[PDB]
RNA sequence: CCGCCG
RNA sequence: UUGAGCUUUGAUGUGUAGGAUAGGUGGGAGGAGCCGACCUUGAAAUACCACCCUUUAAUGUUUGAUGUUCUAACGUUGACCCGUAAUCCGGGUUGCGGACAGUGUCUGGUGGGUAGUUUGACUGGGGCGGUC
RNA sequence: AGCUUGACUGCGAGCGUGACGGCGCGAGCAGGUGCGAAAGCAGGUCAUAGUGAUCCGGUGGUUCUGAAUGGAAGGGCCAUC
């Protein structure tokens, strides 16, 4: 292919290479999610001046915001006390909408989608570790203590 | 060493041509006495298919003379006729007492349709275990054995089966006219390609190396 | 019907010749597949029933280049 | 049927051939006849081929 | 080419259809008023031969096989294969373990066991009605009490096991039949 | 292990 | 995680009998040392080395064979929301599948489900039998 | 019983016989051989059955043609399957 990279892709590119990929990996993923541009006789000219200085840094300082979007809620400990069962066996499992709303209402305004779940949908009252991915390499460890009430 | 320089003149990356190392076969070896040549020829045979066996008789042109002792199993006038054809023990079941004793003095068993009742009935295992029979496939048993052994005493080298691909034949003494030997290896090709088992595989001749006895290596080509 | 949006491939006909040369009218069909294409300017999805060589054209040409050609042919997309 | 057909090929420079039959499974020695070759206009030896 | 029609062949006429040779054992040719003719043929498979029943119509039927059943002389064994010789023409012949099947015991040597060769190669070997063999592993059969036929089993030289009476020990060369496998008597 | 009947 | 292949570096074939710690055969008197054939042999007798079977491991292996993980193509005859007064359709979210399924072209198989057809002549009527 | 390859190539006046395709006989002519001292005989066998037309295709030979020209391919002819 003619793939010029707008971004750091984790196994092939270094922010501006010409990687020869399969065509389905270009149409469905890398082009619509901002990771690539086709380079057909104009975009090599459109990368030559204006992108390696300006647009190689407009994502880089928003990635230096990924260093600073994490410490907005620097406490990183969460008390959720929704409805539970009787001696364990939780009433209703806390999903990604309620984990984000436990963070959006107090702390980071990150959305639903960047909440990870290493151990399912938390069918248990207890102390739990919920990852908040903001960067492809910078992973958080914000503790969600599911509490019975 | 003494066996190390032998290894030094073997380049497996190059397939050598016709004229190249055949003239160098006295150079590729450090033999004490006078030796001979061998020829390796490979013919694609499946080991579990008996329809692909190649046996016969290769009359061979020109060089070596009467050096093969040949046994006779004939009757009639041919008990005294092939005595003019140079063979040593001409006869009958006198050579069946020697099968029972296990004697190594002959290499070839040639008979007639008179003598087709002896080795097919008395020397059964001991004639084909080491292989020395005759029928209507090899040229072993006609009834014209007089003019048969006027040449088969001289130059016949028996193209025989192996379980795998290999059909190793024998080159002559090193001190002949070696250019004619490149026909003596070539006028076995047109007889091996003369008639096969009509069930050959991919190739006919894959690998061919004409060794001397123990030291020479010359990669022959199946094409040229 | 079974028509490519991009290249206009409709089903042609042809014979199904056998080993005894028996002719029988079959119908060649195009390798159609409704793909949901990304337009960077419109910032949305356009669902086109392209053929498989029609995706090859949008691999060379722009998606916006091909959509302007549909707009010239009275295509609603 | 049994008596198959062979091809006597001339031992001269040309490729004129006589064709004939030979019962192979009774007398399997080859034919070495001496026939007339109309390309050479001589009477050279012919030899069996297929 | 030797094509056959089903109203022709009697018995033993070896035919070749569906990739296998067949011997016809018998065939009953019937045809009835207001019907066509058919021959309910009792065939015999030749390579794996148990039996097969086909009811051919009057047309068509099969090509024949090169199927010569001549006398061969067992003379040799090596690895797997078993070599044979004609006492009329002295041509070579090589049988296989699939062709020897369930009869690798019964030959000893110089036996005139017939074979069926199919298309220039043998697939079957028929050992004779009797062969004489030697017992190498048999218990020294003692009477003891036994009032009522003692019958001890004997392992033979060819790796066969037969049931023998109590007076043959080891080196008592005994002849058996091959069609069943029973002791018949003792050769002396 | 085998061993029927007068 | 793997399965068979090549140039390739080489180690590796243990009973009958020959002192045994014999792969096959065609050659068969070669390497402070010492065999070998001769002989004892078996169904084949060994040195020397050849072409190789049959195992082993290294690499570039051609690669396929499957088998988890993921989501973005794709599917959804799952919930909700909107067009919308609409158990259609479209879009928007979300869940579950997921590079499977499905489809196009080429291709092997099966295929009286279906279609076009063939099924000879003489004959003391025709069939049968016989014959050409 | 000996020697042998005439079971040879190019033709062939003249008839015989078939509706035709075809089939049969043939002295002689040229070239080259065999046998016989020679005259001579020999282009299969005592004669009469032992067999299939075309089309399509296979192999060998021959520059006879060879789609601009030079080759070749493919055709043709000849021997054949």
């Amino acid at each position: 292919m003619q793939v010029i990279l707008l971004d750091k892709v984790a196994n092939l590119g270094s922010l501006g290479d010409q990687v020869n990929v399969k065509a389905g990996y270009a149409r469905n993923f890398l082009v619509p999610q901002g990771k690539a541009v086709p380079a057909t006789k104009k975009n090599i000219e459109f990368f030559e001046a204006r992108r390696a200085e300006l647009e190689a840094k407009l994502a880089e300082v928003l990635a230096a915001a990924n260093a600073r979007a994490e410490k907005i809620n620097a406490l990183e400990t969460v008390t959720i006390a929704s409805k539970a069962g009787d001696e364990g066996k939780l009433f209703g499992s806390i999903g990604t909408r309620d984990i984000a709303d436990a963070v959006t209402a107090a702390g980071v305004e990150v959305a639903k989608s960047e909440v990870r779940l290493p151990n399912g949908v938390l069918r248990t009252t207890g102390e739990h570790e919920v990852s908040f991915q903001v960067h492809s390499e910078v992973f958080a460890k914000v503790i969600v203590n599911v509490v019975a009430e | 060493k003494r066996m190390r320089v032998i290894r030094e003149k073997v380049d497996a990356t190059k397939q050598y041509d016709i004229n190249e190392a055949i003239a160098l076969l006295k150079e590729l070896a450090t033999a004490k006495f006078v030796e001979s040549v061998d020829v390796a020829v490979n013919l694609g045979i499946d080991a579990r298919k008996s329809d692909q066996n190649v046996r016969g008789a290769t009359v061979l042109p020109h060089g070596t003379g009467r050096s093969v002792r040949v046994a006779v199993f004939t009757q009639g006038a041919n008990a005294e006729a092939a005595k003019a054809a140079g063979a040593e023990l001409v006869g009958m079941e006198d050579l069946a007492d020697q099968i029972k004793k296990g004697e190594m003095n002959f290499d070839v068993v040639i008979a007639s349709p008179d003598a087709m009742r002896v080795v097919g009935q008395l020397g059964q295992v001991l004639g084909p275990r080491g292989l020395m029979p005759n029928p209507k496939v090899g040229t072993v048993t006609p009834n014209v054995a007089e003019a048969v052994k006027n040449a088969k005493a001289g130059q016949v080298r028996y193209r025989n089966d192996k379980n795998g691909i290999i059909h190793t034949t024998i080159g002559k003494v090193d001190f002949d006219a070696d250019k004619l030997k490149e026909n003596l290896e070539a006028l076995l090709v047109a007889l091996k390609k003369a008639k096969p088992t009509q069930a050959k595989g991919v190739y006919i001749k894959k690998v061919s190396i004409s060794t001397t006895m123990g030291a020479g290596v010359a990669v022959d080509q199946a094409g040229l | 019907s079974r028509v490519c949006q991009v290249t206009g491939k409709r089903p042609v006909t042809g014979n199904n010749r056998s080993h005894a040369l028996n002719a029988t009218k079959r119908r060649f069909l195009p390798n159609l597949h409704s793909h949901r294409f990304w337009v960077e300017s419109e910032k949305r999805f356009v669902t086109l029933r392209v053929s498989a060589k029609g995706m090859r054209v949008i691999d060379k040409k722009g998606i916006d280049t091909v959509l302007a050609e549909l707009r010239a042919r009275g295509e609603k997309y | 049927g049994i008596r198959e057909k062979i091809k006597l090929v001339s031992s001269a420079g040309t490729g004129h051939f006589y064709t004939t039959t030979k019962n192979k499974r009774t007398k399997p020695e080859k034919l070495e006849l001496k026939k007339f070759d109309p390309v050479v206009r001589q009477h050279v030896i012919y030899k069996e081929a297929k | 080419m030797a094509t056959y029609y089903s109203n022709d062949f009697r018995a033993g006429l070896k035919i070749m259809l569906d990739g296998e040779p067949y011997a016809v054992e018998a065939s009953e040719f019937v045809k009835p008023g207001k019907g066509q003719a058919f021959a309910r043929v009792k065939l015999r498979r030749l390579l794996t031969g148990t039996r097969v029943e086909k009811t051919f119509k009057s047309t068509d039927s099969a090509e024949g096989a090169d199927v010569v059943d001549m006398n061969l002389t067992y003379l040799y064994n090596d690895g797997e294969f078993w070599h044979f010789m004609n006492n009329e023409t002295f041509e070579q012949l090589s049988a296989d373990a699939k062709a020897i099947g369930d009869n690798a015991k019964w030959l000893l040597d110089q036996a005139e066991c017939i074979v069926t060769l199919w298309n220039g190669q043998p697939i079957s070997v028929t050992p004779p009605n009797f062969v004489e063999l030697e017992i190498v592993d048999t218990d020294p059969g003692l009477k003891g009490d036994t009032a009522g036929t003692g019958g001890k089993p004997a392992t033979l030289s060819t790796g066969a096991v037969v049931k023998v009476p109590l007076f043959v020990q080891i080196g008592e060369v005994i002849k058996v039949d091959t069609r069943s496998g029973e002791y018949v008597s003792r050769v002396k």
